[PDB]
């Protein structure tokens, strides 16, 4: 909070509540290659940079906030792998 | 810090990657903790460590996995060393892929000259003054002076302490009379010494592309003489020979003896 | 070595010089029963006589006193070498 | 006094067991222990 | 937190101090041992002292240690260490702490035996020399001499046996600079402890009487404006106020206290008799303001008055003068400043409050009312406010005094306080505010001192009775407090004081000891716990001592009397409590009547003494840590405080006929007596006694003593005179007989001194209490010195005045420099190691005079030299990277040539553990191996080729050249055929207009060579390297082809390098052209824009790079972009290095010196040739520079005259007069570096035997008050007409009150024929200034005078013209209003005389 310890009229933060895209903060975990994990967070996704940038996931959610570590973001679900594999094996014998 | 860190990459990766694994079964990367090896698996394999198949699994036994470096050969003919990998952890069976990145690295051998006292603080953009601001001249003493026509300063301070002396100098054509230094009063000027630099020599003058000029010294003594000349067959300005005046000879520099060679 | 107050102490030495040497018109400026390794003493001259070199004594690791090979010179004028032979007539061996 | 105290961050609530994340563990009887580590140290930051 | 500790120190240790370190502990009933120790730091490896003290119930578990850091036994190096480790090992606990350290150490007063001398005089000084403990320092000491312009003159050495050291009697210079020259001395052993003083060169007699100006106010203001009053009075030095004289007052403008020239009102010189000692003087201010200044009106001003006098004996003829320059006009006058005040609080103990007031010029104004508001601050920001109080200054004690009463719980405090008098306009009358706060202890547990603070002194040896009060939560835990007496900078009593059963304490009943007496500073404190918590409480206060000394030295003379006679013998004894040593000196007391307003020599030494306290202001602090920081301590306690909190301020919160005899020291065993005569001056004589013993300095009160007799004579004879004018020597007979009686007067002089009297007196009759003129005239015929005998031959006895006169020539002082710098290798062009300075004579001498000649001698010190050196890696620099195809042999090799080169130039060896001489040896079997493989890329065409089938390359032939050129410095190869490679490069690639381009070689090496210059130009790569190579290698073979080949290609590579492609090209080019002539014009170009071209860190440059491709990456390995940079900076090092400048090359030493882009550059051998190179060359002007010079000086056919021996010890030599008249030989030895040498020659010069005058003088006095006609004429070339002068400056001087009627001066103003354009009035000098001057005849002027007769000796006035057009032509003569009869003349260099 240091930035704003005494302030007189402070400059217009964007207008509405808003929440920051989903999971936004695994973006900014560094990632262990030789262990093949997350370790620690790196770059702060909270920080907002002074700027009100802002995506809207569908028309039907609230918007979201884009922290000022991101370039681009979007929300168009895609399905990169499908895979569907079955097998049947019936046997039936009679003796008489 | 960065630097040192990017050293601490490469140590860690070569004491941490997971190469050193025994080969993870059914085609599992291995993955390694700084302590144990965990398998990546394929999906369609399960159980802890990879070890068992869904009944889905044809390509089974497929295989192939990248190994270790060997520790740096010594420096070749061009002072680049190397290392290689085998790709044999285990190498490729029954049709499984080819290793991927490159099977060998070339670096160069550079080494440490100069005495160890400790890293120094470099910060990125610090480095950049070429010209900057005054410092305040608290010192009370005296900025370098501004030294004579044909003038030099044989030691450049940015400011002389109060009392210090500084000698000036004439450039080679000439010779100094009167006394040849200044100095520092209490309060910032330079008791300037009753000096004026005298020709005695003069120089090869500034000339065209084609020479028209003929070299015979570095510097010429007053009453001494130059010749303008033509390398072959025609004559087009300038004196043929001219002695120097006290002042440089007034010398044809705009153009030259420029003849049809 | 760095946490000494963490064990039991020997703070009373147990090794020590030999007593510190004399000097001819001068005497040790301190004094006591017993002189520990790495102990510094210092020498000062009898009343009207000045110390030349390095005061300073120390007891060292071999057991034994570095010094800077000091001398008391006595606070008089000697006569100096005669300019030309010429009658000094108040000659005497020391002036004050 | 009431002027000196300010709001050091928006909101006061804690992830929901952090507390569990800063207990000792006894690696032959596999149990946890007793808190260790003091999990809510806010270090004067608003870290939501 | 049960058990604690404390340990106290001083906040800076001084080296070679004796340290006392308190220790207590708290809360521990069983007794232990601590160790208190002073170690190394960082690394703790030395303990510089340590001290084992035990802790018990019986100790109170308190004690200390004694410690100190021996000065030799410090690291030392170039720059010496700042911290120490503080440290305590227990049983229970350990830590330490840094301290500062400091080598002030002691005090260094110099004494000087006048506080002004004149020329061909010298300086009797001495310097009493004591340690932090105040007993006798005995450290070898140096004392150094400043002229007034800041150059040094000499240094001088002496030992210290006794605490006094008695330094040979420097001589003024010849000719020196007048002014406040200035003594600095230093021990020379590991300590600064800088003393200073000061003396003023000055052409001076001394006075004969004493005057004095004395103001009711150093400011006019407006109370005074209307009018102000001023005292003007005067006394003989013979302590006797002054019968009868006229006084001249005078009122001047002034605008700055530090200097003008500003004018004054001609009208209110106010005229008066002083009678019987005084006469009273007022300045109606306001009436000369309104008639005559600018000004009208008060607020025009906060400027300054300046009054001067003349005093003049009535019927007495000596005059004397007085100014109090700076009398301020101010509208705000009384600024305020509180003293003794501690801007802390305390409740129920009141708060005493002091202010004091100043003048402009200041005094403590002391006789004016002040009053004081307060607003009180306790709870919760609640409020009380209490009544205006008003108190008056003490009329001498400067300070006006407040007390405050306070609620019990005031926390802070403001208040204000302003000036209270009937002439304050209140926005114009001066006030200040104030804030004070309580003592913050966050356990709210205190200790407060109930004392008073006071300025008035404590009494030596007398009991100090102090309470103090420990107020807190928890007083069942306070069983006692403890405190510290803190004297100078060390703790010099330490204790502990116990509670009593009524809930009070063991007040602080000390007798305070003479180890205190400047001043001394107590501090109390105690550590108490909670149930667990524990706080360090502290007050602190200083107390002011008696000024008494421990050796009580004390002088009288013995034959006490009122006054003593001329030639009397004396005796003078000295009486001491202690055996000590005295030294003396003797002054006349009209030596402190020539430097207005001189302090005594010691004045205020236990002032100066004081300065070692490292606390400062009254007492108290914010906190714990602010009460033991402003206290001068530093502390290590577990109680939860550290005084690392806080840092320093620079703190001002406040609390026969000698001059001088007597210059002797001496033992006084308790008793001693001298016998001497006092000398013929009748003149108070001042005697000061100066004793110095193991109870430290003291100083005597002063002993006076008059030299008086009824009758004699006294001589205003003046301290110089020009040969051949005539001059009234004047005085008077003084009667102090109850009788009259007549007198007789006669002058004896030499035949060099004629006079009109042709020797018998008047035998004229005086009054009792009385004097008359005694009047005298002559002419100094012979210059030097000579003896004038006046005597009286009167009744009560012979009197005699045995006396001297100066003289010196009539013309201009003219002075000619000349000097060289002494270079015994050629750092700066050629080598120069001697010089022949002419015994030239100019053509317009003064037909008598005696030319003078002075030298001296300034070494020229390197400067700082910084640390740079290969490691013991230096061995893998040699074992290269291997033997191998396309020379990788080549790339091997070329590493050990320079490898050698540096080892061999630093002497570098030991490096290893190895025999040097083993090592050295070893390796240059692997250079001789070298040798022949670089050999073995020849081709029999003498071209060299990376392979034998390879076709030539002129870069290999040149790199060749440029190595083996190195080689042969050392080890050798044959002559031929390097002559043949040059001469197949410079047959074969030499072209015109540019040369040596390259035959295209199969590839560029792939680690050798470097990146080319290469979209274009690259002709200047390649010319810039072949010339390096040439370069190095033609003194191996010095061939007239060749020669004319670097003459074209210098020449080329100098007209194309100019308009700046990429900075390695002006970088390499530079390089080579540097090897050139360095004093060719577009080399310089060249190098500035190179220097232009830089890189830096630091607020002054800290480190230099440089770049040429701004290739902004980063690298790890150093990628070959690091090369150009390694490569570039070389060159451009390499290039500054060639000009020898370490000022320069010094923070780009420390670039190449560290990781930075890592590495051996890119590994090529490019660049990591030319960065050894580097280290390499720069080892070489380090020691090329190294002062070691013995410069003999010798007259040409003439003896020796003195040898210099100029070292690193010490760098400056006293000037020697060239005494004898003939040319002078400066020489040297060879040694090491490089120095530089003056000569001054003084001449005196004609007007009219010299090209100085275009405008020929002459000046005539005449009765028909007087009046004066000056006639000159101008002198044109001899090819030019009468056109007349330039534009002049003319001045006509007036002896002092000598007036000109200007009301007739504005005729050559006003009048139709005008030729003066103006004129005014300066220094006492008329200036008019003249449009030009006829040489067709002499112009002639005539003015008119009157005289305010001012002075009994008139210097000549000159009649003087400069052209204003030609300020050079400069033209004068001497004249006087008096007529004169001393007279005649010859046609030789000396004459006759006769009366009229
Ligand atoms: C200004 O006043 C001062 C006052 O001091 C004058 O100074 C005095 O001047 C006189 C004369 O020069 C000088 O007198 C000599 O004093 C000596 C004592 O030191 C006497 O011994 C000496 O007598 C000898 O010389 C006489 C001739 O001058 C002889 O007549 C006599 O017989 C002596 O001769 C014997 O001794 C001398 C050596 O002195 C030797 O060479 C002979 O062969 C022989 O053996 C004089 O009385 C005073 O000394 C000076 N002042 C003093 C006493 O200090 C000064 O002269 C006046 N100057 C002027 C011109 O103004």
């Amino acid at each position: 909070n240091s930035d704003e310890r005494d302030c007189g009229r402070t400059k217009a933060v964007c207008t509405r509540k808003y929440n920051p895209i989903p999971s936004v903060q695994l973006m900014g975990n560094g990632f262990h290659f030789l262990a093949g994990e997350p370790r620690g967070e790196v770059l702060d996704n909270s920080f907002t940079g002074g700027i009100c940038k802002t995506v809207k996931s569908s028309r039907t959610s609230n918007p979201y906030r884009v922290p000022a570590n991101l370039e681009n973001v979007g929300f168009e679900v895609q399905t990169a792998e499908d895979d569907l594999k079955t097998d049947f094996y019936k046997d039936l014998t009679s003796l008489g | 810090k960065r630097n040192n860190l990017r050293k601490a990459l490469q140590e860690y990766a070569a004491k941490f990657d997971p190469c050193q694994c025994a080969p993870c079964p059914n085609n599992g990367r291995p993955t390694l903790s700084g302590t144990e090896c965990l398998c990546v698996c394929q999906s369609g394999t399960y159980g802890e460590n990879c070890e068992k198949q869904s009944p889905d699994y044809k390509s089974n036994a497929v295989d192939g996995q990248w190994g270790c470096w060997s520790s740096w050969s010594t420096c070749d003919a061009t002072y680049k060393r190397s290392r290689t990998r085998e790709c044999n952890n285990p190498a490729p069976q029954r049709g499984g892929k080819r290793c991927e990145g490159e099977k060998r690295q070339e670096e160069d051998c550079t080494f440490s000259i100069m005495e160890n006292n400790g890293q120094p603080c470099i910060n990125d953009d610090e480095e950049m003054k070429e010209v900057d601001l005054p410092e305040i001249e608290a010192d009370s003493g005296c900025p370098q002076p501004v030294p004579p026509e044909n003038g030099f300063i044989r030691n450049e301070k940015q400011l002389y302490l109060v009392g210090e002396d500084v000698e000036i100098s004439c450039l080679t054509g000439f010779e100094t009379v009167g006394y040849q230094y200044f100095r520092c009063l209490p309060d910032g000027t330079w008791r300037q010494g009753d000096v004026e630099c005298q020709r005695t020599e003069c120089i090869k003058p500034v000339v065209q592309e084609v020479l028209t000029i003929t070299p015979f010294q570095r510097l010429y003594r007053i009453g001494e003489s130059i010749e303008l000349t033509c390398p072959k067959g025609f004559v087009v300005a300038g004196p043929s020979r001219y002695t120097c005046q006290g002042n440089s000879w007034t010398p044809p520099i705009s153009n030259s003896l420029t003849c049809e060679k | 070595l760095l946490e000494p107050h963490c064990f039991p102490l020997s703070l009373v030495p147990t090794e020590f010089c030999p007593s510190p040497p004399a000097l001819k018109d001068g005497f040790v400026q301190d004094e006591g029963t017993m002189f520990p390794v790495g102990k510094n003493v210092v020498y000062t001259c009898n009343e009207g006589y000045s110390l030349i070199g390095n005061p300073v004594a120390r007891c060292g690791e071999d057991l034994r006193w570095l010094v800077g090979e000091m001398h008391c010179q006595k606070i008089a004028c000697v006569l100096p070498v005669l300019m030309d032979g010429i009658q000094s007539h108040p000659q005497k061996p020391f002036y004050t | 006094e009431d002027s000196e105290r300010r709001p050091s961050c928006d909101i006061d609530k804690p992830p929901p067991n952090i507390e569990l994340t800063g207990n000792g563990y006894n690696e032959l009887t596999g149990q946890f222990r007793n808190r260790v580590i003091n999990t809510k140290s806010f270090g004067g930051q608003c870290r939501k | 937190q049960e058990q604690t500790y404390v340990i106290s120190a001083p906040k800076i240790f001084r080296v070679g101090a004796s340290e006392n370190i308190v220790i207590q502990v708290y809360g521990y009933t069983e007794a232990f041992d601590a160790t208190i120790s002073i170690k190394s730091y960082p690394d703790k490896k030395f303990s510089y002292s340590s001290g084992h003290v035990h802790l018990s119930s019986e100790n109170k578990f308190q004690n200390s240690a004694i410690l100190t850091i021996q000065p030799k036994q410090l690291p030392g190096g170039q720059n010496p260490v700042s911290y120490v480790y503080l440290e305590v090992v227990s049983k229970h606990f350990s830590k330490s702490k840094r301290m500062p350290i400091t080598y002030d150490n002691g005090f260094l007063f110099i004494h000087t035996d006048k506080p002004v001398y004149t020329p061909d005089q010298s300086v009797k000084v001495r310097v009493y020399s004591l340690n932090d403990d105040l007993k006798p320092a005995k450290r070898e000491t140096v004392l150094t001499f400043i002229d007034p312009e800041g150059s040094e003159v000499d240094m001088v050495e002496e030992i210290d046996h006794i605490g006094i050291i008695s330094f040979p009697d420097f001589k003024i210079p010849s000719n020196p600079r007048y002014g406040m020259w200035t003594i600095k001395a230093k021990y020379k052993e590991d300590f600064s402890t800088t003393g200073t003083a000061y003396f003023e060169v000055k052409e001076y007699v001394l006075p004969h009487f004493s005057v004095s100006i004395e103001p009711e106010y150093n400011f006019i203001g407006y109370k005074n404006f209307k009018n102000f009053e001023i005292t003007i009075k005067a006394r003989y030095f013979y302590n006797k106020v002054v019968t009868e004289a006229d006084v001249y007052i005078t009122f001047g403008i002034r605008e700055d206290l530090k200097d003008d020239q500003k004018e004054m009102m001609q009208t209110a010189m106010q005229n008066t008799m002083l009678i019987n000692g005084i006469a009273q003087v007022t300045f109606d201010s306001e009436t000369a303001v309104k008639e005559l200044s600018y000004y009208s009106l008060e607020d025009l001003n906060n400027k300054y008055l300046y009054i001067a006098v003349t005093v003049i004996e009535s019927t007495g003829g000596f005059s004397e003068e007085a100014e109090i320059p700076g009398i301020k006009y101010v509208l705000s006058p009384y600024k305020l400043n509180l003293v003794a005040t501690p801007l802390f609080l305390k409740p129920g103990i009141p708060y005493p409050i002091k202010v004091q007031v100043k003048d402009s010029l200041d005094q403590l104004v002391g006789g004016v009312p002040v009053t004081l508001n307060a607003q009180t601050i306790d709870v919760n920001q609640e409020t009380s406010d209490l009544d205006p109080s008003k108190s008056v200054t003490r009329v001498d004690d400067g300070v006006a005094s407040f007390v405050l009463n306070l609620p019990s719980g005031v926390t802070v405090l403001e208040f204000n306080v302003k000036t209270d008098a009937p002439d304050l306009p209140e926005e114009n009358q001066a006030r200040e505010g104030y804030r004070a706060i309580a003592y913050s202890s966050l356990s709210q547990s205190y200790l407060y001192i109930d004392w008073t603070d006071n300025h008035k002194a404590l009494l030596v040896g007398e009991h100090l009775n102090i309470i103090v009060t420990p107020k807190s939560p928890y007083i069942d835990k306070i069983t006692h407090y403890n405190y510290l007496i803190l004297s100078k900078g060390k703790i010099i009593h330490f204790g502990t004081r116990e509670k009593f059963s009524d809930a009070s304490y063991q007040s602080i009943n000390i007798p305070v000891t003479q180890n205190m007496v400047p001043s001394s500073r107590l501090l109390v404190y105690y550590i108490v716990t909670g149930e667990q918590t524990a706080e360090l409480v502290s007050d602190s206060v200083w107390l002011n001592i008696e000024e008494k000394c421990g050796n009580q030295l004390q002088v009288h003379l013995s034959p006490d009397a009122d006054a003593y006679s001329p030639g009397q013998t004396v005796s003078l004894n000295m009486a001491t409590g202690m055996d000590s040593w005295v030294a003396l000196a003797a002054v006349d007391s009209a030596v402190y009547g020539v430097q207005r307003g001189a302090k005594k020599p010691l004045e205020r030494v236990f002032q100066f003494l004081e300065k070692s306290d490292l606390g400062c202001g009254a007492g108290g602090g914010l906190n714990n840590a602010n009460v033991f920081h402003l206290a001068g301590l530093t502390f290590l306690t577990n109680a939860n405080a550290d005084d690392s909190q806080e840092n320093d301020e620079p703190c001002k919160e406040i609390l026969y006929f000698p001059e001088s005899w007597l210059w002797e020291v001496h033992l006084v065993p308790r008793r001693k007596q001298l016998q001497f005569a006092l000398p013929d001056s009748l003149t108070t004589w001042e005697i000061q006694g100066v004793g110095i013993s193991n109870t430290g300095i003291c100083v005597a009160d002063t002993v006076k003593a008059k030299v008086f007799k009824d009758v004699f004579l006294e001589m205003n004879i003046p301290y110089s005179v020009v040969r051949g004018e005539q001059i009234q020597l004047k005085g008077t007979v003084y009667n102090y007989r109850t009788s009259g009686m007549q007198f007789c007067v006669k002058m004896s002089a030499v035949e060099g001194i004629c006079t009109s009297e042709s020797p018998k007196c008047v035998r004229q009759k005086v009054e009792g209490s009385s004097s008359h003129l005694v009047t005298f005239t002559v002419l100094p015929l012979e210059i030097g010195l000579h003896n004038i005998n006046f005597s009286l031959e009167t009744w009560f006895g012979k009197e005699i005045l045995v006396k001297t006169l100066r003289v010196v020539p009539e013309g201009v002082k003219r002075e000619s420099y000349s000097g060289v710098t002494l270079d015994p290798r050629g750092i700066y062009g050629t080598i120069s190691r001697r010089k022949e300075f002419p015994y030239r004579i100019p053509l317009d001498l003064v037909p008598k005079t005696e030319i003078k000649r002075i030298l001296s001698v300034k070494g020229l010190l390197v400067g700082e030299i910084l640390s740079a050196v290969l490691s013991q890696e230096g061995i893998n620099i040699l074992t290269h990277l291997p033997k191998g195809s396309a020379e990788a042999e080549l790339m091997s090799v070329v590493p050990v040539f320079y490898v050698f080169h540096y080892l061999e130039t630093g002497n570098h060896w030991n490096i290893f553990h190895s025999d040097p001489l083993i090592e050295k040896q070893k390796l240059k079997k692997k250079l001789k191996e070298g040798m022949l493989s670089i050999m073995s890329y020849r081709n029999a065409d003498y071209s060299y080729s990376v392979w034998k089938g390879g076709s030539a390359s002129t870069w290999l032939t040149a790199f060749a050249l440029r190595v083996l050129g190195q080689v042969n410095k050392y080890v050798e190869q044959n002559q031929n055929s390097i002559c043949n490679s040059l001469l197949w490069l410079v047959e074969n690639y030499q072209l015109d207009n540019g040369s040596f381009k390259e035959n295209s070689q199969y590839q560029p090496i792939k680690l050798q060579g470097t990146l080319p210059v290469e979209a274009r130009e690259n002709s200047l790569y390649l010319t810039a390297f072949t010339v390096i190579g040439i370069r190095k290698a033609f003194d191996i073979c010095p061939l007239v082809k060749i020669d004319t080949a670097l003459i074209k290609a210098d020449n080329f590579l100098l007209e194309n390098t100019l308009p700046a492609q990429s900075t390695f090209t002006l970088a390499i080019s530079a390089y080579a052209l540097s090897l050139g002539d360095k004093t060719h014009p577009q080399f310089r170009s060249i190098v500035s824009a190179l220097k232009r071209e830089a890189l830096v860190k630091g607020n002054p440059p800290i480190y230099r790079f440089w770049k040429d491709n701004l290739q902004h990456k980063d690298s790890s390995v150093p990628n070959t972009g690091t090369a150009r940079m390694v490569e570039t900076t070389a060159y451009a090092l390499l290039t500054s290095l060639n000009l020898k400048d370490i000022n320069y090359v010094n923070p780009v030493i420390k670039w190449l010196s560290e990781e930075q882009r890592y590495g051996g550059g890119f590994y090529s051998t490019q660049d990591t040739i030319n960065a050894i190179e580097g280290l390499t060359e720069y080892s070489l002007l380090v020691k090329q520079l190294r002062l070691s010079m013995d410069i003999d000086v010798s007259y040409k056919h003439k003896g020796a005259l003195h040898n210099y021996k100029m070292t690193d010890k010490n760098f400056l030599g006293r000037p020697v007069e060239v005494l004898l008249n003939d040319d002078l030989i400066v020489s040297t030895g060879f040694g090491s570096g490089l120095a530089t040498v003056h000569v001054t020659t003084v001449v005196h010069k004609t007007s009219t035997s010299e090209e100085v005058c275009s405008f020929y003088l002459k000046i005539d006095t005449q009765d028909i008050y007087k009046r004066i006609v000056a006639c000159a004429s101008y002198k044109p070339s001899r090819e030019e007409s009468s056109s007349g002068s330039s534009h002049a400056v003319m001045d006509i001087s007036l002896p002092t009150g000598i007036s000109a009627n200007e009301e007739d001066l504005k005729a050559l103003v006003e009048g139709v024929d005008q030729l003066f354009t103006d004129y005014q009035i300066k220094d006492g000098h008329v200036i008019l200034q003249l449009n030009s001057i006829p040489s067709s005849d002499f112009l002639c002027v005539r003015f008119r005078i009157f005289e305010l007769f001012e002075v009994g000796f008139l210097s000549p006035a000159t009649f003087t013209v400069y052209e204003y057009h030609r300020p050079d032509k400069q033209c004068t003569m001497f004249y006087s209003t008096s007529n004169i009869k001393i007279q005649k003349v010859c046609e030789g260099a000396a004459c006759k005389c006769v009366e009229a």
